[PDB]
RNA sequence: CCAACUUCUUAGAGGGACAAGUGGCGUUCAGCCACCCGAGAUUGAGCAAUAACAGGUCUGUGAUGCCCUUAGAUGUCCGGGGCUGCACGCGCGCUACACUGACUGGCUCAGCGUGUGCCUACCCUACGCCGGCAGGCGCGGGUAACCCGUUGAACCCCAUUCGUGAUGGGGAUCGGGGAUUGCAAUUAUUCCCCAUGAACGAGGAAUUCCCAGUAAGUGCGGGUCAUAAGCUUGCGUUGAUUAAG
């Protein structure tokens, strides 16, 4: 109805995990034309969940200082990367992102300050917003360290990892590394 | 030629950090431009949908009896397109409380409030000065001990 | 600080000076008694030349 | 951060002890009365005193407060 | 326009004493010459009336000769006088662009000249010191041992 | 001659005001000085002391 | 793990014009690593295939040019 | 041995824990009965009433 | 003396000629707005100048 | 209908107007045009070899929008950011004697005149034909 | 009067928000947590106690005790030199290690502020004409909401070229030249041009600042100033990831 970046309406997209229906904000109440809005989200907590994930995917993309406030420069990175996605697949690219949000967010990790077995010891669960935060952080990081010495564009290297993570193959960085979290959480489970 | 309906118009401003944009809008026939040039012909164009966004979810042919034109002063390239987005939203909102019923104004404010309230409320946050001990407003120079 | 020792403090003096401006089409002789209404130690008044 | 100082509470108690015949449970009316009937040096503690008065308005219509 | 390649393509050329790479393009291929910078190379080519987008191994030997001929004595091909290296040289009074081992000749000659008459610039060349008035209390460490 | 700007009008009279306050401290200290107060006019300008022992000045 | 080559041989150019207008995503960053050309030709040769009529243009951005296969059915 | 990866909704949050203020005790309910309810500890921001997914369900809570 | 070259070095441009009218120092003085007072010197009289702080 | 220049895409209006000035070979192009570097905050030559027409198209279009503009203000609109090597970068002015040579060039082309005060405006002969090719290139968006 | 008016701009006065309203919690005490209305439901800084420090500053001061020295003077002036000297170690900081880039050309946006002086010379600069560049002249304006200036700031944006290579990344080092300031530029003042093209591939232990227009990017203006900012103190621009423990 609102057609994020002018096309690809957000009616067909379906969030499969009930654990993340309150936290991924693709639906029509929180569906915009393009991911740019004056935020005001770290005034009070738990309103960064009704911030749309395309806004949170393009805010977590400007990272390493040299490209740090360049938000109109990363809003075209996501704009083309949906369009690379639709050519390799033929899916509404909002759906293949929200599969990668499910598939890359972990389920176990660990915390101790004391007598560190491997890194952290008491293996704890995860709240279902940190697994979204560590979904997009795992996607944006892994798309980035795999285009630092590469002829490949950061636009395609973004696209070619999250459809590689939405399918789930340990071939993207967001899948092959998240398993090391749950492995080492099993190693001190 | 002032022969019919003299000065049936409003002039409404909207603001961004270090910016303003006051939209003069008369009675007329579907004409919108910013500093002379049209709305689809604006400079950034990556943010093209969110300055013709009050056109989109309101309706072109429906609300084309008005001849909005905007002058913009101060700020920067992103703050001056949120300025005209806020302005011409609340320009024709302020135009309908004066020349038609507010039954239509509440009918169009109903769209523009469930859809991201900032179109006719001013974003209050501003520059927030630097202090005398750091390179920025909160940050400080690197403390050394040895 | 008078010296270099300290923890990098700074005092920011300022002086805000206001100024207002008023026109009259008066005959330029009675402006002398308009000046001579009061002494008023705070203000600084100046009358523009009568050659317009 | 809401919690009100000793001079707001003390000076508001001397109103309701003394001018209860003129006050009510509206903020904007009592804000005008305490302006007229006390000498408040500035506007912020004018309507910060008057807020505790109206808080004392619903409080004393129930029972024996320090009243 | 080369959809495949023409029949001859030099892997490396042979220019003055420097063998330039052939996969570069001519604006940036001849910059291996000590004396031909990134700036002087484009100016010679525009006076050579060549297309700047042509690659290096696909110039015929007339073009390679005409590029070498212009940069040997550019003072008559209307390249201006404060665009050259040796403006008003301190031994002969001429204006010349130097491009070869002769660049390093006139490079070192000024060192040993000042070292001969013992100017303060030449004494800091004879040692391992900085010339252009830098500090040395804290920098330039890994030149000396 | 030519007159100088309003920013440097207002630091000139203050450093006028600061200077004679420092001298009239040094003179009238034994006679109970306690300040001055100035009036600039486009005439005779009138400067008043605030001495306590006005008999001694 | 190092240098590729500019100015196509015959063995890549016929290999280009047989399968590079077939698959679904095609970009100068793709053929400068799927083939042994280095790029700058990936832009140059894939530009003139748009001139022939073998592929379609989508994006045409200064940082990213995106092509695809042509209409088959 | 092989357990279902079970989802479970939280009741009242039992405050922070974990010696840095990093873990929150939640007391989940297992979506099929509210009578079966184990106290567990998650990290990150919680929001009472939502649903989180256990990778393995019953091991241990905080008691010395 | 011998007045031809007693005071012969040109006190002109540069901090060999700027001085504090009030304190007679040449270091750190403030030549903004024609003050020409010593910076250490500036703090004393700044209330007498008419320079208030924030309050 | 009546289409002026303000409602046309003006990155490529310059691409239209420079293509007019090249085929209308009535421009006094200076003799040092190929060794220029264009305002010393940049370190290479201009890439396009006939850069003087797209400078003349650009310096005419701003002069349409800004009256009274001299060579001193034309250097404040073609300037950019000089990287100073190891020191912090700073803004620097444009080039004076290439902005002078283009305004004198348009004066022989009769599209600019001097003013009552300092600076230059354009004659009604000047605007009547860059609005003419403004209508062409707005039609060339469809064509 | 050959028009009116104050939305935008600059102020001045008064207004406005109080945890007030409404649920929930709480001894139904203080208050807390939620919301509605609202521009705003914690804007940011100043001042800032008692008692102290053998903290710093006698090289800031005609604030000052005591001592020392007082003419072959520790006074003062003048000429040169040094405070920049380098086998090394440390602390602030700039530029980077590139393709989310660098070029080249288009394109459009700021705010804070400062400007000709008693001594004390010298200011901000429009415009025109020479110069390929710094700059050089002629001619104006401004003691300033009067002029520079509608401060066409940079990043960003659009097209171009370059292709994972210590490469057009990076620009240290170094040679030759041209100009400006000055009594004087050598131990290079700065600036400009050509040429030269060094480490450097995200940095071990350790450690710093910060939680919203914040961090950070990016430029701009004060101070110093004859010449001058890699420093400082201010400004706007772009603008967040994390967190309410
Ligand atoms: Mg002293
Ligand atoms: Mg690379």
């Amino acid at each position: 109805d609102i057609k994020l970046f002018g096309k690809w309406s957000t009616d067909d997209v379906q969030i499969n995990d009930i654990s993340l229906q309150d936290y991924i904000a693709v639906k029509e109440k929180y569906a915009k034309y393009l991911p740019h809005s004056a935020g005001r989200y770290a005034a009070k907590r738990f309103r960064k969940a009704q911030c749309p994930i395309v806004e949170r995917l393009t805010n977590s993309m400007m990272m390493h200082g040299r490209n740090n406030g360049k938000k109109l420069m990363t809003v075209r990175i996501v704009k083309h990367a949906f369009e690379i996605i639709h050519l390799l697949t033929g899916e509404n690219p909002l759906q293949v992102l929200v599969n990668a949000i499910i598939n890359s967010g972990p389920r176990e990790d660990s915390t101790r300050i004391g007598r560190a077995g491997t890194v952290r010891r008491q293996a704890v669960d995860v709240s279902p917003l940190r697994r979204v935060n560590q979904a997009i952080w795992l996607l944006c990081t892994g798309a980035r360290e795999a285009a630092f010495r590469n002829i490949k564009t950061i636009a395609e290297c973004l696209a070619d990892e999250l459809i590689n993570a939405a399918k789930g193959s340990s071939n993207s960085y967001a899948i092959k590394k998240k398993d090391e979290l749950e492995r080492v959480a099993k190693s001190n489970r | 030629m002032p022969s019919k309906g003299p000065l049936q118009s409003v002039q409404v401003f909207g603001r961004k950090k270090t910016a303003t944009a006051v939209a003069h809008c008369k009675r007329g026939n579907g004409l919108i431009k910013v500093n002379g040039r049209p709305l689809e012909m604006i400079e950034p164009r990556t943010l093209q949908y969110k300055l013709l966004e009050p056109v989109l979810l309101l309706g072109k042919e429906r609300f084309a009896g008005v001849d909005i034109r905007v002058r913009v002063k101060g700020g920067g390239h992103v703050a001056q397109i949120y300025a005209i987005r806020q302005s011409i939203s609340k320009a024709l909102v302020a135009y309908y409380q004066k020349y038609v019923d507010e039954a239509s104004k509440k009918e169009i404010k109903d769209i523009l409030i469930q859809y991201d309230r900032t179109l006719l409320v001013a974003d209050p946050r501003r520059c927030e000065s630097k202090k005398f001990g750091g390179p920025g407003a909160r940050a400080r120079y690197q403390k050394s001990y040895r | 600080t008078p010296c270099g020792e300290g923890s990098k403090t700074w005092d920011r003096f300022q002086m805000r000076i206001h100024k207002r401006l008023i026109d009259l089409h008066s005959p330029s002789e009675i402006v002398k008694q308009i000046t001579s209404i009061s002494i008023e130690p705070g203000v600084e008044v100046e009358v523009t030349i009568a050659d317009a | 951060g809401r919690v009100r100082t000793k001079t707001v509470k003390k000076a508001a108690r001397v109103i309701i002890e003394k001018y209860y015949t003129r006050l009510g449970n509206d903020f904007h009316t009592n804000k005008r009365v305490c302006e007229e009937i006390a000498i408040i040096p500035s506007k912020k503690l004018r309507n910060k005193i008057a807020g505790y008065v109206t808080h004392l308005m619903k409080r004393i219509q129930r029972g024996p407060v320090r009243g | 326009m080369s959809l495949v390649i023409p029949e001859k393509f030099q892997h490396i050329l042979r220019v003055l004493n420097t063998n330039i790479d052939g996969r570069r393009k001519i604006a940036f291929a001849i910059t291996a010459i000590k004396g031909v910078g990134r700036r002087y190379a484009h100016v010679v080519l525009r006076k050579a009336d060549i297309d700047l987008t042509k690659r290096a191994g696909e110039l015929t030997e007339d073009e390679v000769e005409r590029v070498i001929t212009i940069m040997q004595n550019p003072r008559q091909y209307k390249i201006p006088d404060w665009f050259l290296n040796r403006q008003k040289d301190v031994k002969d009074g001429k204006y010349s662009q130097v491009l070869a081992n002769g660049l390093d000749n006139k490079l070192r000659e000024d060192l040993e000249r000042l070292k001969k008459i013992r100017a303060h610039r030449g004494l800091r060349h004879f040692w391992g010191l900085r010339v252009r008035g830098q500090h040395t209390k804290t920098t330039g460490r890994r030149g000396r041992t | 001659a030519v007159q100088i700007s309003k920013k440097r009008k207002f630091v000139a009279d203050g450093i006028f005001k600061a200077e004679l306050n420092e001298f009239l401290t040094r003179e009238l200290a034994e006679d109970g000085y306690s300040g001055v107060e100035v009036r600039v006019t486009p005439t005779r300008t009138e400067i008043i002391i605030l001495a306590t022992r006005t008999q001694n000045v | 793990k190092l240098n590729n080559l500019v100015l196509f041989d015959k063995a890549t150019y016929d290999k280009l014009c047989k399968e590079v207008p077939n698959y679904k995503l095609i970009t100068p960053a793709v053929v400068s690593e799927r083939l042994k050309i280095r790029g700058s030709l990936a832009r140059a040769a894939l530009q003139e295939l748009l001139s022939k009529g073998l592929i379609k243009l989508v994006s045409k951005h200064r940082a990213q040019v995106i092509y695809t296969r042509n209409t088959k059915g | 041995r092989v357990q279902p990866i079970k989802l479970a909704r939280v009741t009242k949050v039992l405050g922070r824990t974990g010696s840095q203020g990093q873990c929150t005790q939640v007391r989940v309910e297992f979506m099929d009965d509210t009578s079966r309810s184990i106290i567990r500890n998650v990290k990150g921001p919680v929001r009472e009433g939502d649903v989180l997914t256990l990778l393995e369900s019953e091991r241990e809570a905080r008691r010395l | 003396g011998h007045q031809q070259l007693y005071w012969s070095h040109p006190r002109k441009f540069g901090q060999g000629s700027r001085s504090c009218r009030v304190c007679s120092n040449r270091h750190g003085l403030i030549r903004k707005y024609g003050l020409n007072m010593c910076r250490q010197c500036f703090r004393q009289y700044a209330k007498d100048i008419g320079f208030i702080k924030l309050d | 209908p009546g289409v002026t220049v303000k409602d046309v895409n003006q990155q490529e209006f310059v691409r239209a107007l420079a293509a007019f000035l090249k085929k209308s070979g009535k421009l006094k192009v200076p003799e040092w045009v190929d060794t220029v570097k264009l305002a010393k905050h940049k370190e290479l030559a201009p890439y396009d070899e006939n850069w003087f027409y797209t400078r003349a198209a650009s310096t005419a279009r701003h002069l349409y929008l800004r009256g009274g503009a001299g060579v001193g203000s034309m250097t404040k609109i073609y300037g950019g950011r000089q990287r100073n090597g190891v020191m912090p970068s700073h803004f620097s002015r444009g080039s004076k004697s290439v902005a002078r040579r283009v305004l004198q060039a348009l004066e022989g082309l009769k599209m600019v005149e001097k003013d009552q005060d300092g600076g230059r405006k354009l004659t009604p002969q000047g605007q009547r034909d860059l609005d003419r090719i403004a209508g062409q290139v707005a039609a060339a968006n469809k064509k």
